[PDB]
């Protein structure tokens, strides 16, 4: 076969112990979204220092320490219908714990917006620094898509579905590895659901099909970051999302001539129209993207312990550092308590 | 031609 005694017998025991593994974190993530936290911490604990993305740069009285605290107005929130998916979004954040998935260390509300504070990542959006240099060498690629298939598989295992990757969502810590952000879209999903949402280029054809669909989606998504990490553009890419969601459906994908042929064969089988067919969906779970050739010099493990040298180090000037995002141009706090209700479990 | 700035996420269709 592919493998001899001595690396089938390794791999196998390697997958055995991911099953412990994610059995343990399940565990861990049930205490936790059974019993979720709530009012662990207020306003006039921080200093706003500058606004990222809103998303402001906030820095800790007592500690020091930095922060980047999402502002939700309450009132926005209902009149968008994203009042389930604002309640998922902390309810999971808190409840999670991975390595390359941002830390919500406090949150709490008042009579006008939600406030989630999470660690501060400094090194910008993957975006940025893709626009910027135009492509990733495949090998930088892989060293970031190994962290999104090692986060969707502990992801999945919980029954979360994420449905918003893309490199917008994906910020460089000061390491180089990765840091998930906007879960807006995860939900805790057994088997089946059916929202219409994500972003365009990155929609699986059952999406814009209006299906059914289950987890399977994100790893489709997998497959246009990968295509876009390593050719600099989507490969379902037109100026109207009308046009994006005709290519994405047509079962039609091209390559870079620069594409080696272990990363086409991956993308072929992860942009899978066919779901009986589609990598991440299979009897072989998680196990036929990790095993893949393209992924054949990847330590999984030492990916995981942060062991491996990054390929990039984002500029980093000190704590306060703000130089990998962009310049944005006050806190509105009222009187009246708004969406009360709406809102009582956040 | 395609959208090379940041996208932003569809809550429906
Ligand atoms: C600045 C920032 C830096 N450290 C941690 C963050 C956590 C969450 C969100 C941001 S963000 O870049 O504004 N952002 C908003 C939505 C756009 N997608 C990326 C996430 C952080």
């Amino acid at each position: 076969g592919h493998m001899g005694n001595a690396a089938a017998a390794k791999k196998g025991s390697e997958q055995e112990s991911v099953k412990e593994f994610l059995a343990k974190a399940k565990e861990e993530f049930l205490k936790k979204w059974e019993s979720p936290s709530q009012n662990t911490a207020q306003l006039d604990h921080f200093d706003r220092i500058k606004t990222l993305g809103r998303v402001m740069l906030v820095k800790h009285k007592e500690t020091g320490n930095h922060y980047a605290m999402k502002i939700l107005d309450k009132q926005k929130v209902v009149k968008l219908k994203q009042i389930e998916h604002t309640l998922n979004e902390k309810r999971i954040l808190q409840a999670v714990n991975f390595p390359f998935l941002v830390k919500l260390e406090f949150s709490f509300k008042d009579n006008s917006n939600l406030y989630m504070v999470m660690e501060y990542v400094p090194g910008g959006e993957m975006f940025s620094h893709l626009r910027r240099i135009g492509r990733f060498s495949e090998p930088h690629a892989r060293f970031y898509a190994a962290q999104i298939v090692l986060t969707f598989e502990y992801l999945h295992s919980l029954d979360l579905i994420y449905r918003d990757l893309k490199p917008e969502n994906l910020l460089i810590d000061q390491q180089g590895y990765i840091q998930v952000t906007d879960f807006g879209f995860a939900k805790r999903v057994k088997g089946r659901t059916w929202t219409l949402c994500g972003t365009p280029e990155y929609l699986a054809p059952e999406i814009i099909l209006s299906k059914g669909y289950n987890k399977a989606v994100d790893w489709w998504a997998l497959g246009v970051l990968i295509y876009e990490m390593a050719a600099g553009y989507p490969p379902f890419f037109a100026d109207q999302p009308i046009q994006i969601y005709e290519k994405i459906v047509s079962g039609k994908v091209r390559f870079p001539s620069h594409f080696s042929s272990d990363l086409k064969d991956l993308l072929r089988n992860l942009l899978q129209v066919d779901l009986t067919k589609r990598f991440g969906n299979l009897k072989n779970g998680v196990n036929d993207i990790k095993n893949h050739k393209w992924f054949a010099t990847t330590d999984w493990i030492a990916i995981y312990q942060r062991k491996v040298e990054a390929p990039f180090i984002p500029k980093f000037k000190g704590p306060g550092d703000t130089s990998n995002f962009d310049d944005y141009e006050e806190i509105r706090v009222s009187i009246n308590e708004k969406c009360g209700k709406e809102f009582t479990e956040f | 031609a395609g959208r090379t700035g940041r996208r932003q996420a569809i809550h429906d269709i």
